[PDB]
This record gives C-alpha cells, structure tokens and sequence, in this order.
C-alpha cells in the first residue's frame, strides 16, 4: 500500500543543512512522483519541490531553488531530503505525498491522495532544557469567582506532557496551545477554567509531566487582597 | 438512458459496436498528459500490437 | 505563482448547514484545482479532484463544482468529522499553492465567561517576571479583544494570547490574559486594568488590578 | 544614444512600444534548437495565460 511515514532528525538547529528522511508502506513509486509539504503552525501551508520518481530530475520551490536536494535510487521506498540553510519559517509540520500515476481525467495531475504521518519539525535556536511553574493566586478566595492557574515558561523539546491532579481531572480542565517565543524557546501558561460556584474548596494542582523531571508542584487558591 | 427507447424494430443498439477512445495531449508540466475523449466507430480503428491501443 | 485567497476566511455552522466556500484565484486556471480536508491532528485527504469530480469513498454531500477563476464547495450533510479547515489546491501551473485557510466551526454551546484579577504569588515576585491575569472561561466566539493599559500604552509579546481550539465536551473557548512582564516595568506601573468586551457576554465588565499587597 | 537626438516633435520614443522577445525555435535541422532573440512591436503580440510570457 502507498502509505507514508517520516521523522528525519526531528527538532533541529538553525543555519544547518537538515536531512528529513521519509518512508513508504511498500507502494513503490515506480512511475509516480513524490513530494514534500510544509504546513506552517496553524492557517496556511506551503509546497516544497516535488521529485520525479521515474527519473533523476528534481523540481524545487522557486524561492528555495537550490536549497532542496534528495537521494533517489533503485528502491522506491527510500526518499530522504537534504534541505539546506534552515530558516526561522521552517518550523512546521512536514509531509510526504505520492503523485497520481494514472486516472480517467488525466495522468500526472498533482491531486495528492496518499499522505504521511506528519511531524512538527521546528527551527528552535537553542535547547535551553525545560520549564518552570508559576502560580496564579487570586486576589480573593467585576465577578465573584477566583480562578487559579499555572505558567510553564521555556519548555523543550516540543512537546512536553502536562496533566492535572495526577490525571484525576475533576471538571472541565484544559491546556493552552503551544506558542513559541522570539528567542526560539517554547512557553505556556497552564491555567484551568474555574466555575463561578465552587470557591475556596476546589484544588487544581498542575501536573507538568516532563520526561526526565516529571514534577507535580502544588498550586492552590488563596486570597491576595 | 430510457430502457424501452420506444423500440419498434428491436433490432439492437450501438453498444459493443463503437469504441469510446481517448488519446494523450501535451501539457506544460514535465511528463503530464490529459485525455481528450471522443467516440469513434469500430470501422475506423484497428489494433496492431500493444494490446489496448 | 497562482495564489488562492479562498474567501471567506472563517465561518460557523451547525450539522447539515448550507455554508459554501468560494476559492478566489489570482488568474484563471481552467478546471485544474483540487480539494483537501484537514481534520485536526491528521493529514489532508482529497475531497474534490479536477474541481468537480467527487472523490471515491466520500459521499455526494460535497456539492462542488465551478470553472474559471471561481470554485465553490457547498456542504449539505455537515458532520462532526467534517468540522475542519479546507484548502483548495491549484495544479495548472508551477509552483503549486494551497488555500488561504478556511476554518469551519460549530454554531452551538453559547456560554458566557467570568473574568477576574489575579496578583502574582511568591514565585513570580522572586523570579524576574510576574503576571497579571484576566482569565476568560467558557466564552464564544474568538473575538476576545483584551485591552491593557501600561502607563497609557499597550504592549504585545508578554500579552500571551492564544485562544484554545473548540472543545467537544463543552464546545466553547477558554483564554487567559497572562502578562509575563519583568518587574522593571511590571512592578513599576502600580495599577493595572484589563478592558474586555464580548458579544457572548450580555454585560461585559472591566477588571482593574492592584499592585500586590495593595 | 546621444542626448538631443534632434527631437523635432517631442512625442516620445520606441520604449513601451517594442519588446525584447527571446524564444527558442528549431534550425533547419529537425533536432537542433537555439535561443533566438528578436524585437517585436507590442501591436503584433498578444498576452496569454501565465502572464509573464
Ligand atoms: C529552448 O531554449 C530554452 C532556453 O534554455 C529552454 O528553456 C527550452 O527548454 C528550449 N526548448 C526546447 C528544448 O524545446
Ligand atoms: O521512459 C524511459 C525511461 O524509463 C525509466 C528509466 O528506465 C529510464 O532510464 C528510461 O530512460
């Protein structure tokens, strides 16, 4: 079957020539073409230059004409790229896709059907280890509700697991989406939705379940009036 | 179509007497071709080799 | 070389609605345009190839068609799975460009939020940066226009604003007003105030913050 | 060109009226193609899709 999977090197460092490998589920591209797809975080996405599976020809993004190179050989299941000069806009979810070999309307029309797993490959400029937790103690125990929370700044690598109350979530807990920073590190402010009825008794301990650290720093509601 | 087709003579139908044919036409993209379909009678097409051509 | 506006940008609809998305092309591309369904967390799947040929497997609810510079994909039987963005892809000329982004949203679960002020705890004050939060809980839609005054000014970046995506248990939105500002100017401005209004809020309120012990 | 050019009418010049077109066509040999560049007036040329050629 023509099913695709790619991981390459994962999260990388800027100003370096990365190599994002990709694989096939046995559907050899003997006549079809393979291609890359870059999907920016949210919103739109951009197409990276496709490859000619049958021949040795390489097509590229006009703005990135010389930046992309791939390795092709007799086996059709091994497609690995050699993207050069990774930039700040390369932090996106890459993809693999297979060109239509034949159809009743046309033959090589790019209406990609087979698609890969897809992973978020970033361009974070530094490792910078892991996050820290910041409480959100309310003024009271305009509004009558007092909502606590947490702030987990500079977490790496993307992603890092977070839960609540050792997994024993009580009611309507949630987490904010991942947002990057200008320096390259990833920060988040894990604040939970709080009802305007049960106050002074509810507890929302923040479970930052980082892979090496895995700490469960306490966080409760207290007056700050 | 209408199956009855008001068949007074009931002689038959064109089916299995014409060969609905298509051929490639060039395009700007490298190695990409379309189909320009047409209908031709069997008396104006022959096959030499390369079955289904 | 052929950008695709794909207007409108956003739309909210319920199950089995009659909302349509029209793809705006910079030049005529004939009928060479494809479609994709970007279900959250998954790769896009082809929906309408050759701009009118319905893909195999998927039903005929996708009332698509059109020729020239305009293409509309109207959905009849809207489904929970179909609530995802759509990207029409042209392939007539190189390079290939995708759609501009058309996120589709549920119409339901109109819930109102509750906003409050939250002073920094010990960990923030001892650390370099603290935060003043005007947390928004269970609101709708994504038009939370939080206003912040800091010495007669508003600053971005530290205003870590990222509204959560639509939920399935509550199908509403949660957003916080975290202001990660260092005490050099955070603690400098004695009094803060967040000005928020929302159409889901019948009576939007403005919350003002008092410095720490004050 | 020279500066004055003896501009009796002062009406303009061939710029925005002639185009430098550099296409590629065959020689007398059926298997030899060369980039031939020639000048053609804008009244003899129409613009087609992919509006850069
Ligand atoms: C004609 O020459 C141009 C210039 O390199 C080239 O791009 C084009 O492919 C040529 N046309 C042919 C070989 O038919
Ligand atoms: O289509 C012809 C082409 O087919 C494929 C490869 O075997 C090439 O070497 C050959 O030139």
């Amino acid at each position: 079957q023509i099913h695709l999977q790619e991981s390459g090197p994962g999260l990388v460092r800027p100003s370096e020539t990365l190599s994002l490998t990709c694989d096939v589920s046995g559907g050899a591209f003997n006549d079809a073409y393979c291609s890359w797809i870059r999907r920016l975080p949210g919103g739109s996405l951009e197409w990276i230059g496709r490859i000619s599976g049958r021949d040795g020809y390489v097509e590229s993004n006009p703005s990135l004409t010389g930046r992309v190179t791939m390795s092709i050989d007799a086996t059709w299941k091994k497609i690995v790229l050699r993207l050069t000069s990774v930039t700040a806009s390369d932090t996106a979810t890459y993809f693999c896709a297979g060109e239509t070999p034949e159809d009743d309307f046309g033959y090589y029309q790019p209406y990609f059907k087979s698609w890969g797993q897809g992973l978020l490959v970033t361009v974070s400029s530094a490792s910078t280890k892991g996050p820290s937790v910041f409480p959100l103690a309310p003024s009271s125990k305009s509004g009558g509700t007092a909502a606590l929370g947490c702030l987990v700044k500079d977490y790496f690598p993307e992603p890092v697991t977070v839960s609540w109350n050792s997994g024993a979530l009580t009611s309507g807990v949630h987490t904010f989406p991942a947002v990057l920073q200008s320096s390259g590190l990833y920060s988040l402010s894990s604040v939970v939705t709080v009802p305007s009825s049960s106050l002074g008794t509810q507890t929302y301990i923040c479970n930052v379940n980082h892979k090496p650290s895995n700490t469960k720093v306490d966080k409760k509601v207290e007056p700050k009036s | 179509n209408v199956n009855y087709t008001n068949n007074f003579p009931n002689i038959g139908n064109i089916t299995d007497e014409v060969r609905n044919c298509s051929f490639n036409v060039t395009t700007e993209i490298r190695d990409k071709k379309q189909k320009v379909y047409a209908l031709f009678y069997k008396l104006d097409i022959v096959q030499m080799e390369n079955k289904n051509s | 070389d052929i950008q695709l506006i794909q207007s409108p940008s956003s739309v909210s609809a319920s199950v089995g609605d009659r909302v349509t998305i029209t793809c705006r092309s910079t030049q005529a591309i004939g009928t060479d345009l494809a479609w994709y369904q970007a279900t959250p967390g998954t790769a896009p799947k082809l929906l309408i190839y050759h701009s009118f040929a319905r893909h195999e497997g998927v039903p005929s609810r996708f009332s698509a068609g059109g020729s020239g510079s305009e293409f509309s994909l109207t959905i009849t039987g809207l489904q929970p799975e179909d609530f995802a963005t759509f990207f029409c892809q042209h392939y007539k000329r190189l390079p290939l460009t995708f759609g501009g982004g058309t996120k589709v949203e549920v119409k339901r679960t109109v819930a109102a939020p509750s906003v409050f002020i939250f002073p920094p705890s010990d960990e923030q004050l001892k650390s370099g940066t603290a935060s003043v939060v005007c947390l928004l809980n269970n609101f709708y839609p994504r038009e939370a226009k939080v206003q912040w005054k800091v010495d007669n000014a508003l600053q971005s970046g530290n205003s870590q604003e990222s509204v959560t995506e639509q939920d399935s248990k509550d199908s509403t939105y949660s957003l916080s007003s975290t202001l990660t500002l260092s005490k050099a100017d955070y603690e400098k401005h004695k009094v803060y105030a967040c000005e928020v209004t929302h159409q889901g809020l019948s009576s939007p309120v403005t919350k003002s913050f008092n410095r720490g012990e004050c």
